[PDB]
């Protein structure tokens, strides 16, 4: 994502291809937010 | 930076070159040749009328 | 980490010091792990 910026849609773009773009909040969410799913079972599962 | 080494040797080496080519090519100073060449050569022809 | 960049690892610039990157999301981040692991606490404290 700090490589790229949007601008409107991907239609009128002519020669677009489909591929996904790494957003880097992500791995510093799902290491942690997770991680507070573990937590969640710490008290509902038993 | 990750390639410095590289880079300064390859600096130091085109700059030896330099000092080669220079005295290689007879007319690479052909620009500063000529310019005293029809400066004398004027004047030679100046003193040659009288 | 938004002011500089980054390019392979630490062993090949002739010249490098040792200092500390300050990642601006962490402590908004970790402030609020604070507060999660308060609600955790709270969520086990029964
Ligand atoms: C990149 O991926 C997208 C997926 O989001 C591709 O979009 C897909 O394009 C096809 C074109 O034939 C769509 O099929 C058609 O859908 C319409 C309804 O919108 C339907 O009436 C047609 O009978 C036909 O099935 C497909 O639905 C669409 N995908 C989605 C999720 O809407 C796109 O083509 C890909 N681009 C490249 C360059 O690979
Ligand atoms: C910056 O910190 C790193 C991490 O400790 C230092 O790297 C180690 O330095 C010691 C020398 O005291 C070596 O014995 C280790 O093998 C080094 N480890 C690695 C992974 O390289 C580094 O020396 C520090 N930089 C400076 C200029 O002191
Ligand atoms: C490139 O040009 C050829 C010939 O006109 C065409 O077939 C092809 O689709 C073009 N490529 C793209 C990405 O439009
Ligand atoms: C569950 O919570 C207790 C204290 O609230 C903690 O000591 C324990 O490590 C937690 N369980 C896990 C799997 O982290």
């Amino acid at each position: 994502t700090d490589n790229t910026f949007v601008s409107g849609n991907c239609d009128v773009v002519i020669g677009i291809v489909n591929n996904t773009v790494y957003d880097p909040l992500q791995p510093e969410l799902d290491s942690f937010k997770e991680e507070l799913d573990k937590y969640f079972k710490n008290h509902t599962s038993p | 930076y990750e390639n410095q080494k590289l880079i300064a040797n390859q600096f130091n080496s085109a700059i030896g070159k330099i000092q080669d080519s220079l005295s290689s090519t007879p007319s690479a100073l052909g620009k500063l040749q000529d310019v005293v060449n029809h400066n004398a050569q004027a004047l030679n022809t100046l003193v040659k009328q009288l």
